[PDB]
């Protein structure tokens, strides 16, 4: 996998490629990695697809009855849900999480959770196997308070490489966009990034 | 760490008549669960009316046909072009597997052909050179399958007389080529059914006084 | 624990087994009884794991003397093998298996029949004419297949049994110290004080 | 240490016209050593047949459960099972020690008294299920039953010949393999009468 | 593959010199590879070896061993002891020790200076002279009947027989062992073969004639 | 005893009426990553034979030095090395089969699979496999690595028997190919879009075609793609 | 095994072949690798074979109770939530791979399961030992909207190249097709491309051909 | 390690970092593995410090007596002499060796050799452990022909990078500079590249 | 091969070596005599590895034996242990090692003195009044230790020697039936025939 998720001026965006893979074998080439907790709480799962989906799911019903006692949680909230299933089960667990929601309050937040169960908040996160090849990229080209424009092109960029490096990585660009505005599903594909 | 040995499958089958012999094998050559050739001969003329097929592992099987091949050329020159008859050919290829016993030949080996008197002959060989003559041999992968089939039918194993109470056994008979072809077509088509590895393409060599006839039959493809 | 052998012949069961105990180096004891009497007309040997061994012999003991005292009845061979069969069964698949072997040898009361039952560790019974356990079967059975008679007496059967320990002592490597010869027939179990 | 070969064994079983066959060796071993050639492999329930090849503690303990099974059936039901409902008793029971499994492979064999088809059934050691028209092959031998069979095997054979292709079938199977043989019984099933025949093969 | 293990091997001297009895099967794992293997190797019309273990070794290097014996009576203008043509054998595999080779041997002969003689010899270097050998997975139960049927003042017509019992006897009990009987009766001008016989034949006529194996229904 | 360090991914290819097609795409891996992107894995042996090779790199560079320096041996004392004394298809994979399978008989192989394609001088098609074990085989298809289990399936539903090459044409062979070759982008990790594709025909000869791209590719389904199972954003 | 799924117009079809291993024996040659997990949800299954049977009966079940108790026809993310969750559980000790797919309230749907209990959603899915085999057809000549007779002949299709490639997979194809608004119809051997040659031989004994000892007649009775 | 080396208009520049570890702990904090095999052909050095001494040791033997019968060698030269060497004693060896060198026919050339002894030929190459880092930002920012100061910046900002992230690399960034004009050495200290 | 024994008396040397010949779990011969004689009064006894014992002990009784003829003379017998251990010393580094165990017994007659040497595999020579190899000494060294005089006669230490494979007898788990007695005196060496 190569994931992102970076804060930017009306919010954060979420960035992923659509590769799993079985050794060399590509068992999906559109795989869809950013997957809703709750609204405008979101993920990016790396690691094994079936711990990550068995976290997400845990976690999708936790927030699920967190919001129906006490209404809408936290960014903060998910990521420390995340934590917990992710420390406690660190022995049986293969998965690497970005956790990025949208507050009205407290803005775009993006919160990663490594193999550890630590848990870190960010300006922006990287993770996944392709990831290592863009920390130099990444970090020489992000800029805080970006536009939504600035951000997409830069997650863009960014995964490109990442894609480009890493066999592990490929497939359609997916991203999340969340805001006040609301929740926007983008895709791009090889052709485009490809040639950037 | 490196493995210097594979598994291409296949299945043989080496059947002697009176005045003739028969050393059948399939077509299909593989690699674990792919076919790499749906037609790869293994069974193979090597002069002086000799056949010959080094079934298993088929780097070392073609690497000892070839230096047999090669050992009927060098006999010719150096015993002023004599005959190398089938009990020399067995012998000979004994010490060429031998000769490798502490880095073996991956292959279950067996020769047909016949004999100083005319008669049919299968000998058959082990992986380090123990050999046999024979009326009747299966090797490969499908072997376990064919060979009791063989005993039943070509050598009359567990066939009584009827009426004889179990006492007097279903004579002995040597079998005619129509017939052997008819068990050997069976085996193969039988083999193919329930072994993986066995398929494609069924190629037979028969051995008489007049020479080495072909004949190819096809096999289920799955 | 090494040599346990049994033969079943006309109208008794004889059992006979090695009275050695060795641990390590040394030969510990050689007057060693491994056999327990279950019920007045059944014979129990055994062979195996140290400790093992004799553990399960005497719990398949108390068991059987409990059925005996309750019911006032004695249980059958076939019944009380069955028994032993099962508790084999269900121990090789615990978590500290029973090592032991065993050769249950009865006299039924009510069939006025000799039986030999042969059952391992694992719960493998079989009804035969003669047994063994362990190694000794190796050289034994070959032998009782030739001289074995099923109309034989108690004497001709302790002459074959005396065949069978001669071929024992001759080829096996290890000294087992002789046996103790045990016989099962219609009046109970008596003990041959000279073999 | 492979338990499904320690002892040693065979079973087969076969469909013709209006009946059923099933077979098998009578060897139990340890291994090398012959110890048995009295151990049969093949038990019945009511008119269901079921035989048992793999590790022999395992074979004696299934038959006893299965009889325990099929006599609290026939209580409750007021009826004899059938082939198709055991073969699914057989799955049930194996299926349910999945990661502690009985080392063995069962065969099911029987008419069914209702409709009077013939039925025939494999399984492996964890219960899958394995239904065939034609024949079913189970132990240490399988490999030379199911070559023999193969090529044996036709539909539609009266009980009288049925009998000669399956006892070749097993007979010439168990001499290619060491821990089979020592003896053989074959069953023919018809629809009210069973046959079992001892057959005469060699000792070694 | 797993290559040929083809066992029950005899060879015992008496009066009239020494009788020879071999199985005929060979095995890989449980699979019967052959009912009609020959495990008597005819070195020479005067020498023969039994073959165990690998069956390669045994044959390659017992028809070598006859190659060795020929050169020794060509040079010495004399036939070979059974001493010097066993321990040709003994030495060559002592010196492959190590590698893998697996053999259990009687090398049987008889000779003017010795009489009849047999000695074991073995991949691990091991060469013992005696009177009674009895090599293979089956041989304990060889060794039953052997031991206690055994005497020097046998015939040859009952020694035979001995021999004949013998390998039966392993055939029956033993899984590895059976297909077939072969015996060799060994004198001064050379061995004598006294034929192949079918263990499934020879087991129920012995049962009949012996009333032997009453565990077993005929 | 080797461990492949650089490598190279699948190598395809088929038979036709007058001649074979061979293809393999222009990666060298280093592990997952992809680390050279302009390695070229077709070399070809004069104007008959290309010799298409997956596995070590460095192992097919010091392949290629000896198909180079066998070209220059066989010049020697060879008035006839343009003709009738060329190199043939034949002679260069007998060369090599020998070679592998004698490193691998010293336990220290070229970690390679190879496939020498090619038109014989009497016309006859040339298609022959050989591996780091020393194993060979003939097919109407042949393929390395993933290309065994994607191409070949593909490329037999074309040529599926001897009797289907006179029946396939240099267009109908070389649109299969270069459809495996998408479909190996698709589904194989270590795989690169750019790829190269070589052409021997007993009339026209050897054409080489160099930086070809895989085109033509369906990702516009995936938009429609959403969650795994449930999710419906 | 091969198996795959395709979605089309209005609904979706499944596609296996029948061949059933042990080892490099083919134990089955027409087994059913199609699954009813409800009327209209169908299930097709890789790898362990009593895993694959007994996982799809146990949801099954659970889902048959489920609609009796809810008064609705059971949904495919039900049978799909319900699969993956066993599976994670036991931690890919219970080797399930499965094709889940079937038509509902909702709509029509086509998922995978693999052992460990990750879902995939796709257009066109294919899961086995054949699975590359087939995923190459279905890569090569899949399109958007698909109608029903399309995605039939591009599901067997894909079966077909699993069943002649792949040495797991061979003898029939099994075919189910799940539309809205229909009942699901069940093609139990949809193609039957390997249907085994004559014998060249009848192998019918001559009746007393074999040797007994003993007869009786077994009571059956009570 | 952290090591490339970069073609541009004039020549060719090599780059290294001056770490040398011994598991975490740092044994030399100012190596130099930028070394001269011949006048204006030298060499990067990565993996094995023993193996790639004992190499460059061998390499410049060689080249030094080629130079005393055939005049200079080419950079191909030696950068074939340097395969030869890796790929025969692949086995023993765990070197990862970038050759560069100028050549006033040829002008700048780069050829890289990985851990395989395989050859190829770059117009730049990046290698060692903190190499990962700065693929991304390397492909994105390589233009062919670059002036010696945009060349010099393109590697102290890449390899600032690799060290930033790479705990196996830092210390001074090195750089030699190989032209028509000489050989110049450079070097940059941590207070200036850490802030880049 | 296991057990192997010597006793160095008064005006002899006395060894005592198994007859037992076992492989798996057959004992293939009784009497099987574990020495060679070196020289008309040098004997050597021998255990260890199968085969290697053999080989060893006739290479060693061939090169003193060639040095007898070459010289006309015997090698004392400390001259020949030495020789003996030189021979072990070379061979523990060696590629295959022989591991074979020999005890030395000699008449000395230039010093009219016998001569007993214990050499193991490595190359390990002592001299003694009596030795063992393998686990025979565990039991007989202490019984040695206590009933041995230095002074005692031949039939003195054949009474001792009967003495310690009595107790092997008993405590021993192997049968190795029973031994072989040589001596070695100034008149040569001779073989107990009734022990
Ligand atoms: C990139 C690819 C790597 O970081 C991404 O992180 C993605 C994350 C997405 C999918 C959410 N990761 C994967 O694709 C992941 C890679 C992986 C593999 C193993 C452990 C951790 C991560 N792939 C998978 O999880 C696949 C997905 C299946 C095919 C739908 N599963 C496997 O590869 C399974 C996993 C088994 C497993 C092992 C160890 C821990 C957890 C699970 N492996 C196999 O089936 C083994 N396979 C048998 C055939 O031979 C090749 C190996
Ligand atoms: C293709 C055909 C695989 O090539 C498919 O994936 C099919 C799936 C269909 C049948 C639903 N898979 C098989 O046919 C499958 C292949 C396989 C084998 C082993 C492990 C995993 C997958 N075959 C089986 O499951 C057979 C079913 C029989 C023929 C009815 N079962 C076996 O081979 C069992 C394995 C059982 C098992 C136990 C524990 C963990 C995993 C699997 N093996 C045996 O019965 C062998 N043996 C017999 C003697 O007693 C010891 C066990
Ligand atoms: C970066 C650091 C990694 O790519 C660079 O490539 C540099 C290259 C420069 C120095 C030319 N590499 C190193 O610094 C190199 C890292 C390394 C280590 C082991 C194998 C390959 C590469 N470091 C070394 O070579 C050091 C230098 C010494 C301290 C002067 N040597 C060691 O670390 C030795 C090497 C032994 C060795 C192992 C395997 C292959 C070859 C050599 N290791 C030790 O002494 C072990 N040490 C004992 C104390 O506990 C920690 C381990
Ligand atoms: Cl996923
Ligand atoms: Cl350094
Ligand atoms: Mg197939
Ligand atoms: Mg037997
Ligand atoms: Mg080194
Ligand atoms: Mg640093």
């Amino acid at each position: 996998t190569s994931i992102m998720a970076v804060t930017f001026k009306d919010g954060v965006i979420l960035g992923a490629d659509s590769r799993t893979t079985t050794g060399a074998y590509i068992a999906n080439r559109v795989t869809d990695k950013l997957t809703r907790v709750h609204d405008k709480i979101w993920c990016c799962r790396s690691g094994s697809a079936a711990d990550t989906q068995a976290i997400a799911d845990i976690v999708q019903y936790h927030l699920e009855l967190y919001t129906s006692q006490y209404g809408t949680p936290s960014t903060e909230t998910a990521a420390s849900v995340f934590k917990e299933l992710c420390y406690e089960n660190k022995d049986n667990l293969t998965a690497g999480i970005i956790v990025a929601g949208y507050d009205d309050k407290n803005k775009g937040e993006v919160y990663t959770i490594p193999l550890g169960g630590s848990v870190h908040k960010l300006p922006y996160a990287i993770a996944g196997s392709g990831s290592t090849f863009i920390y130099g990229y990444c970090d020489k080209n992000f800029r805080e308070n970006m536009s939504k424009e600035e951000t997409v092109d830069f997650i863009k960029h960014s995964l490109s490489q990442a894609i480009k490096w890493d066999g592990s990585s490929g497939g359609v660009i997916r991203m999340v966009v969340l805001t006040a505005a609301g929740v926007e599903r983008l895709i791009f594909y090889p052709d485009e990034y490809e040639q950037l | 760490q490196f493995n210097p040995y594979g598994d291409n499958g296949g299945t043989i089958l080496g059947i002697a008549g009176e005045d003739f012999a028969v050393l059948a094998g399939d077509t299909r050559n593989i690699t674990d669960y792919s076919i790499n050739s749906r037609y790869e001969p293994k069974v193979f003329d090597c002069g002086d009316n000799i056949v010959m097929s080094a079934n298993g592992f088929a780097a070392d099987g073609d690497a000892l046909v070839k230096r047999f091949k090669n050992s009927v050329k060098w006999y010719h020159f150096d015993h002023n072009d004599k005959k190398l008859s089938i009990n020399s050919a067995a012998r000979n290829i004994q010490h060429l597997l031998y000769g490798k016993r502490f880095f073996p030949y991956y292959v279950h080996t067996i020769i047909a052909g016949l004999d100083e008197d005319g008669k049919g002959a299968v000998y058959s060989f082990d992986p380090v050179g123990s050999y046999e003559r024979e009326q009747c041999r299966a090797g490969g992968a499908a072997a376990s399958l064919i060979m009791p089939f063989l005993d039943n039918q070509v050598n009359f194993k567990n066939q009584y007389e009827p009426g004889t109470n179990g006492k007097v056994k279903k004579p002995l008979k040597y079998l005619s080529v129509e017939e052997v072809i008819k068990l050997v077509r069976d085996s193969f088509t039988s083999a193919t059914e329930r072994h993986i590895q066995v398929g494609d393409g069924l190629e037979i060599l028969i051995v008489t006084k007049d020479g080495v006839r072909k004949e190819f039959y096809e096999l289920k493809r799955d | 624990m090494d040599i346990i052998l049994g033969i079943r012949v006309q109208d008794s069961v004889i059992l006979a087994s090695s009275k050695a105990v060795t641990r390590g180096i040394s030969v510990l004891k050689d007057s060693d009884d491994k056999t327990r009497q279950l019920s007045p007309h059944t014979l129990m040997s055994f062979a195996g794991e140290a400790g093992d061994t004799v553990q399960f012999a005497e719990y398949i003991q108390a068991n059987i003397q409990l059925y005996s005292i309750r019911e006032d009845y004695e249980l059958s061979p076939q019944a009380v093998s069955s028994f032993v069969r099962q508790e084999l069964a269900k121990s090789i698949r615990s978590r500290r298996p029973y090592q032991v072997n065993v050769l249950i040898g009865g006299y039924d009361k009510k069939k006025n029949k000799p039986e030999l039952y042969q059952i391992d560790y694992l719960g493998t019974k079989v009804e035969l004419p003669y047994g063994a356990h362990g190694y000794s079967g190796f050289y034994t059975f070959s032998l009782l297949d030739h001289h074995y008679r099923p109309d034989m007496t108690t004497e001709e059967g302790l002459d074959l049994l005396k065949l069978c320990v001669q071929e024992l002592e001759k080829r096996m490597p290890m000294d087992f110290k002789g046996v103790i010869v045990k016989i099962v027939d219609k009046d109970g179990i008596r003990q041959v004080d000279d073999f | 240490s492979d338990p499904s070969s320690i002892n040693g064994g065979i079973v087969v079983a076969m469909t013709g016209k209006d009946c059923v066959a099933i077979a098998c060796d009578l060897r139990l071993g340890s291994q090398s050593l012959g110890v048995s050639n009295k151990f049969e492999k093949i038990f019945h329930y009511g008119h269901v047949f079921l035989g048992i090849t793999g590790l022999a503690t395992d074979v004696t303990t299934l038959n006893e459960m299965f009889r325990y099974k099929t006599n609290l059936y026939k209580l409750k039901e007021e009826r004899a099972i059938e082939p198709e409902t055991f073969t699914q008793l057989v799955s049930s029971s194996l299926y349910e020690r999945r990661f502690g499994p009985y080392f063995v492979g069962p065969v099911v064999a029987g008419i069914n008294s209702k409709s009077g088809k013939p039925f025939i059934a494999g399984f492996d050691l964890i219960g899958c299920i394995d239904e065939a028209k034609d024949f079913i092959v189970s132990g240490t031998a399988s490999d030379q039953l199911f070559g023999m069979c193969e090529s044996l095997y036709e539909p539609n054979l009266e009980p009288e010949d049925l009998f000669e292709t399956i006892s070749q079938a097993l007979l010439n199977a168990a001499d290619r393999d060491a821990l089979s043989g020592w003896g053989a019984v074959v069953y023919i099933i018809k629809k009210d009468e069973v046959v079992k025949r001892y057959l005469k093969m060699r000792q070694d | 593959i797993k290559i040929a293990h083809g066992c029950t091997t005899l060879a015992f001297r008496f009066q009239g010199g020494i009788i020879v009895a071999v199985d005929s099967r060979a095995t890989a794992g449980n699979w019967v590879a052959s009912q009609t293997v020959k495990k008597v190797i005819e070195i020479n019309p005067f020498l023969l070896g039994t073959m165990a273990g690998g069956a390669a070794d045994c044959q390659f290097w017992e028809t070598w061993l006859g190659s060795q014996c020929r050169l020794h009576e060509l040079r010495e203008k004399e036939r070979i002891s059974v001493a010097a043509a066993s321990k040709i054998l003994s030495n060559l595999v002592y010196q492959y020790k190590g590698a893998g080779l697996s053999m259990g041997t009687m090398i049987c002969g008889y000779t003017r200076k010795e009489g009849p003689t047999i000695y074991y010899v073995d991949s691990d270097g091991t060469r013992l002279k005696g009177d009674i050998f009895c090599v293979g997975s089956g041989q304990t139960f060889a060794y039953g009947v052997l031991d206690s049927n055994y005497k020097w003042d046998l015939s040859v017509e009952d020694a035979l027989y001995l021999g004949k019992r013998s390998i039966l006897a392993a055939a029956h009990r033993d899984a590895y062992s059976g297909g077939s009987v072969n015996l060799y009766h060994v004198t001064e001008d050379g061995w004598i073969y006294h034929g192949n016989h079918d263990v499934g034949e020879l087991f129920w006529k012995v049962k009949e004639e012996e009333g032997s194996f009453n565990n077993v229904i005929g | 005893t080797q461990q492949p360090i650089v490598t190279g991914t699948s190598v395809i290819s088929m038979k036709y009426d007058n001649g074979v097609i061979i293809a393999a795409d222009n990666l060298g891996s280093y592990g997952s990553l992809l680390r050279f992107n302009g390695v070229e894995r077709l070399i070809p042996v004069g104007d008959n034979t290309v010799v298409g090779i997956s596995g070590d790199i460095s192992d097919m560079q010091h392949i290629e030095r000896l198909l180079k320096d066998l070209v220059t041996e066989n010049a020697y004392d060879n008035p006839l090395a343009d003709a009738e004394e060329a190199l043939e298809p034949s002679y260069i994979f007998e060369y090599l089969a020998t070679v592998m399978y004698q490193r691998r008989s010293k336990m220290n192989p070229l970690w390679n699979a190879i496939i020498v394609a090619g038109v014989q001088s009497n016309g006859d098609q040339f298609l022959r496999y050989v591996n780091l074990l020393g194993v060979t085989y003939s097919s109407p298809t042949l393929a390395t690595g993933f290309g065994a289990h994607m191409a070949n399936p593909l490329l037999r539903k074309v040529v599926d028997r001897e009797s289907d090459i006179p029946k396939t044409t240099v267009q109908v062979a070389e649109e299969a190919i270069v459809n495996a070759m998408r479909v190996l982008y698709y589904r194989d990790a270590r795989s690169s879009r750019n790829f190269s594709l070589a052409i021997i025909d007993k009339n026209t000869g050897l054409t080489f075609k160099k930086n070809l791209q895989v085109e033509n590719m369906k990702w516009d389904f995936a938009k429609d793609i959403k969650g795994y199972g449930t999710q419906k954003i | 095994t091969t198996i795959v799924g395709v979605k089309f117009n209005n609904g979706v079809v499944i596609a296996a072949d029948t061949r059933s291993t042990q080892g490099p024996i083919v134990a089955d040659k027409n087994c059913a690798k199609l699954h009813r997990i409800s009327p209209k949800i169908w299930c097709a299954g890789a790898g362990t074979a009593a895993d694959t049977e007994a996982v799809t009966q146990l949801i099954g079940s659970n889902i048959e109770l489920h609609s009796l108790y809810t008064s609705r026809e059971p949904r495919v993310v039900s049978a799909l939530q319900m699969l993956k969750q066993h599976l994670f559980k036991y931690q890919g000790h219970i080797g399930a791979y499965l094709i889940v797919a079937g038509v509902d309230p909702t709509g029509s749907h086509l998922f995978s399961i693999h052992a460990h209990g990750s879902t995939d959603v796709g257009y066109y899915l294919s899961l086995g030992s054949g699975s590359l085999a087939a995923m190459a057809v279905l890569e090569s000549h899949w399109k958007q909207d698909l109608t029903k007779e399309e995605a039939i002949k591009l599901a067997s299709d894909a079966i077909q190249a699993g069943i002649w490639n792949d040495l797991g997979s061979g003898s029939n194809v099994d075919v189910c097709v799940m539309e809205i608004g229909k009942d699901a119809e069940y093609l139990r051997n949809y193609l039957t491309p390997n249907v085994r040659e004559e014998k060249q031989k009848s192998y019918k004994f001559p009746r007393g051909t074999t040797a007994v000892l003993k007869e009786s007649i077994v009571n059956i009775c009570d």
